[PDB]
Parts: structure tokens; C-alpha cells; sequence
């Protein structure tokens, strides 16, 4: 498995790993997080205790490199870097935990959830929505705008998530007003799907990605994006029935795996009244608005 | 920021501005049918876009034709009437094309707003002023030329005849929706106060009767008088 060290824990701060968090006291002797699955896309995010402003955290796949994380204490951050030399990093980590100063991964194998929560999040299209090309990994943080909202203030800084505006040229064809506003099928198709992801997994990567950037940071802007891409799907009269079933999977594991008392800052009512019952696509959502219903009625 | 006053000033600054009122586009007489059912059926009908500066009225008479064989024609007005007036923008030369368009109507504002996405420097806005112009159709020869429409069709007038050789264009506006709200309230006394003295005429390329300024004054106060009596009845106050 890989294992991503710690130097040291110099500030206190709760660490999450995946949809795992646990907390770390100051000076605490830990020295990081062992088997964790290579495989796939991971985050470790960071919420210190003695200031809950700026969580923040690294989007990283294992197989890309040996990475560890060293606090800085000019910049005040547990920062996320790569070791070349594989040799030292097998040094270290076989013997950190011979010291089991590291906290394991659990994986009861029963959960997936994980997996179906990032099924279609690929770390080379993180790294050209967070564009940082010199790292291996991407960081993310609660105040990062998107290229989107600058629109409406550095762009080195920002979440670049493909722009997606109902009332835009791109959204609209001329002498097709009425049309592509009240059935947004061309937009979806041929515009998004057809010109800029290519297939409907490359939106439902950035759709996962945007959620998850909204749940572990509470970035805004990734909720934005994130609601914006289900409208998108559900306001569009013609779906592939492929996709319609997986947008209903997808959205049923992250409602399920989103915290109860976040509904009121994570869950857009105007959104999801329109997605599970005023769209084209309503009676496609079985699953979740099942469990919408039974774990959000308030909302509804 | 909200000074009544200073919006209601602003209006009338060198900012070319119109209105937009959909209240009229789509009409329809209700009527019982054979079987004992009822049904609709539309009668001729019109955008009305002012430039509240200037007086000048550019009535889109729509005729029931549009809506042969179309669904769900309340929406569809929306969007028609937002079709129309993106057309008058783009026939305007460009320094005759406003800068701002207020819909009397917040349901307006997403229809124009998509057809108006190749001029983004117009402002689109609904507006707090409740504004009377509903009532149009109760000027008669506005009426007479939407009736009489056998066929698509714009008309220009300038809805305030020649009052701005006399008084401004914030003065106009508020003798507009004066005259306008009486016709709304109670037609046809209003029109009685307006055809009561046979000697003052209604010139040929004019809407409203040739009253001199005292006149003006004596009229506006019977339509305020009028406003306030159907107040009091409506409300038993
Ligand atoms: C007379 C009055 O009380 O109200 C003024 C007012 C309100 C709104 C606007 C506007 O531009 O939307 C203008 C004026």
C-alpha cells in the first residue's frame, strides 16, 4: 500500500484523509497516515483547531509519486510535498510505522463509498481545473474563487471549472431563444458534452470534483458548479439513458454521504426542487429522491 | 439607494431608457361553447414601449395570427413580446438604442434578457412603480389601430401629443399615468371628463384632447377627484 508521512504535527488540527477525519493535538507524536489503497484520487485536507477559517488540502494519486507533508511555520500551513528519491521514502516509512506513530486507513471492503464518490475524478484533469503545473498535487482551499465568479481576483489562485451560464451566447443559439432556454438539450449535447468533455464521463468528473471540493472545503464556488452541472442534465429535455441512471447513482451516494446538519449551507432548495420535481428529467432521480426525501424533507 | 424622488427624477436623465408592457399582447373574449363548455378566443393585441423622455410610443400591434397553432400562449407572449423588442433594438441606429429597459413585469425580464445577450450593455430591470399601462387600450385610437390590424404591424405616436412645448417630460409622465390610471380606474367617466365640452377637439395627429394649461389643471383635478371617489366606494371610506 502507500503511506504518506508526516514530519511532525506542530499545530493542532483535524485531518481528513478520503471521507476519514480524525484529530491531532499540538506536538502531538504522529507522524502521519499509513495503508491507504494506491489505485485511484485521494485528498488530505486540514482544518486547524485554534482557527476553523481556511480549511485546506491536497488532491493527490499515489501512483504519481512518493508524497509527505511538512509543516511551515512562516506560512502557517501543513504543506504537501514530493520526495524523489524512493529510496529515502522507503526508508522512512518502513520504519515510521516500525514506530507506529501513523494512523491506518480502515477499509471495511463492505464500503465503497469512496470509490463511488470519485468513480469519475481523474488527477490530470484536477491538475487543469487547479492549475499548478511544477506539483504532482493540487491545492485546494475554502476561499478560492472560480475562473467563473472572477468574471463577475488572481487567476493563478483560482478553481478553473468550465463556465456554465443559462443565459449566455454559448447556452443560446440565435433564433433559438425560447428554445434552448426552456430545454437546455443543445446546450448540453452539443456544446458541453460534443465540444468541451468529449463524454459524459469527463462531466461527471468534474460534477464529483466540484462536490467534493464544496463538502471537504466548503468552497462556494464548487457548489455553485457542482448544482449548475445537475440543472444542466435535469433541464434538458434529451439524455442519453446512460447518463441519466449514472447522474442518479452519483447523486445518491454524495447526498448519503453528506453531513446532516450541512444541509442548510450544501443543499440549494431552488436547485433540487426543480431537479426531482419540475424538470424533463424528474421521474429519472428515483434513487435520490428517495433519499432526499427521507433525509432532507425540510428542504422539500 | 431609494429616494422615490430621486429614481422618479432619474427616469427622465439623458440615459435613453424605455418601458416595456406586456399587459396587452396577448387578449382574449371568453365565450360559452355548444356543448356548455367555454372558450377563449384572442382578439388583436400590442407591446407598448415608451421612452418616457420623449413621449414616444412604439405600439407592436400582434396579431392573432401568432398564436394559430401555438401551445401554452401566456409564455409564449413573454418570449414574443421579448422577440419584438429586441427587434426595434437592433432596427434603432445605435445612438438611439437605450441603455436601459424596464419591464412593468418581473416575468419579462429572463425572456429579454435572452433575447437582448447581443447587446450586454443594456441594462434589463423590472421596476417598484406601479405604472397604468394596462390601460392603453381604453385611448382610443391606439384601440381603433390594434383592431383594425389585419396583419403585423408598428405604429409610432408620441403619447403626449405636444405637451413638451409647455412643460417638461417628468411633468408629461406624471399627466400620463394620471389620465392613464383614471381610465383604468373608472373608463368611462374618465372619458366623459375628456369628451364632456364637444368645443375642445382632438387634433387629427393627436391622442388626447387641445386643452390649454389652466384646462389641463381643471382636468387633471377631476381625474384625481375621480381616483379618490372610486377609492372611497371600493372601500367604503
Ligand atoms: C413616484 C414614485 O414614487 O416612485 C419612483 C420610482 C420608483 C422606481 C423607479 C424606477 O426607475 O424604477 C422610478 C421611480
Amino acid at each position: 500500500m502507500n503511506t504518506v508521512p508526516f514530519t511532525s504535527a506542530p499545530i493542532e488540527v483535524t485531518i481528513g484523509i478520503d471521507q476519514y477525519s480524525f484529530n491531532v493535538k499540538e506536538n502531538q507524536p504522529f507522524h502521519g497516515i499509513k495503508d491507504i489503497p494506491i489505485g485511484h484520487v485521494h485528498v488530505i485536507h486540514f482544518q486547524h483547531a485554534d482557527n476553523s477559517s481556511m480549511r485546506y488540502g491536497y488532491w493527490f494519486d499515489c501512483r504519481m509519486g512518493n508524497f509527505y507533508i511538512q509543516y511551515d511555520p512562516k506560512d502557517g500551513l501543513y504543506k504537501m510535498m514530493e520526495e524523489r528519491d524512493g529510496a529515502k521514502f522507503e526508508n522512512i516509512v518502513h520504519n515510521f510505522k516500525e514506530r507506529q506513530m501513523m494512523v491506518s486507513y480502515p477499509k471495511i471492503d463492505e464500503d465503497d463509498t469512496w470509490y463511488n464518490l470519485t468513480e469519475f475524478v481523474q488527477m490530470d484533469k484536477i491538475r487543469k481545473i487547479v492549475r499548478k503545473d511544477e506539483n504532482q498535487f493540487s491545492y485546494v482551499d475554502s476561499s478560492m474563487t472560480t475562473v467563473q465568479e472572477n468574471e463577475l481576483s488572481d487567476p493563478a489562485h483560482s478553481l478553473n471549472y468550465t463556465v456554465i451560464n443559462f443565459k449566455s451566447r454559448e447556452a443560446i443559439r440565435p433564433g433559438h431563444e425560447m428554445e434552448d432556454f426552456l430545454d437546455k438539450s443543445y446546450y448540453l449535447n452539443t456544446v458541453m458534452l460534443q465540444g468541451i468533455f468529449k463524454n459524459s464521463s469527463n462531466y461527471f468528473g468534474e460534477l464529483q470534483f466540484a462536490f467534493l471540493n464544496a463538502m471537504f472545503f466548503g468552497n462556494y464556488g464548487s457548489s455553485l458548479q457542482w448544482h449548475a452541472m445537475i440543472e444542466l442534465i435535469c433541464s434538458s429535455a434529451t439524455v442519453p439513458k446512460h447518463m441519466l441512471d449514472k447522474l442518479d447513482e452519483i447523486l445518491y451516494y454524495q447526498i448519503k454521504t453528506l453531513p446532516e446538519q450541512y444541509s442548510d449551507i450544501l443543499l440549494n432548495e431552488r436547485v433540487w426542487n426543480i431537479c426531482l420535481y419540475s424538470s424533463f428529467q424528474k421521474n429519472s432521480l428515483h434513487n435520490t429522491e428517495k433519499i432526499m426525501e427521507n433525509k432532507y424533507p425540510e428542504l422539500l | 439607494g431609494a429616494m422615490n424622488s430621486s429614481n422618479y427624477a432619474e427616469l427622465f436623465n439623458n440615459d435613453i431608457k424605455l418601458f416595456v408592457d406586456d399587459t396587452n399582447v396577448y387578449r382574449v373574449t371568453v365565450h360559452k361553447t355548444f356543448e356548455g363548455n367555454v372558450a377563449t378566443k384572442a382578439i388583436n393585441g400590442c407591446i407598448f414601449t415608451l421612452n418616457p423622455k420623449t413621449g414616444h410610443l412604439f405600439l407592436k400591434i400582434i396579431h392573432t395570427s401568432v398564436w394559430a397553432g401555438q401551445k401554452r400562449l401566456s409564455q409564449l407572449a413573454k418570449w414574443k413580446t421579448a422577440e419584438e423588442v429586441s427587434a426595434l433594438v437592433r432596427s434603432l441606429p445605435k445612438e438611439e438604442q437605450p441603455k436601459q429597459i424596464i419591464v412593468t413585469r418581473k416575468a419579462m425580464l429572463d425572456p429579454l434578457e435572452v433575447h437582448m445577450l447581443d447587446f450586454p450593455n443594456i441594462a434589463i430591470r423590472p421596476t417598484e412603480l406601479r405604472l397604468p399601462f394596462s390601460a392603453a387600450m381604453s385611448i382610443d385610437k391606439l384601440s381603433d389601430v390594434v383592431m383594425k390590424a389585419t396583419e403585423p404591424q408598428m405604429v409610432l405616436f408620441n403619447i403626449y401629443d405636444d405637451w413638451l412645448d409647455r412643460i417638461s417630460s417628468y411633468t408629461a409622465f406624471s399627466r400620463l399615468t394620471l389620465l392613464l390610471r383614471a381610465l383604468k380606474t373608472n373608463e368611462e367617466s374618465a372619458k366623459m371628463i375628456l369628451l364632456s365640452d364637444p368645443t375642445i377637439t382632438i387634433k387629427s395627429y393627436h391622442l388626447w384632447p387641445s386643452f390649454t394649461d389652466e384646462q389641463w389643471i381643471t382636468i387633471e383635478s377631476q381625474m384625481r377627484d375621480l381616483i379618490l371617489t372610486e377609492y372611497g366606494r371600493k372601500y367604503n371610506v
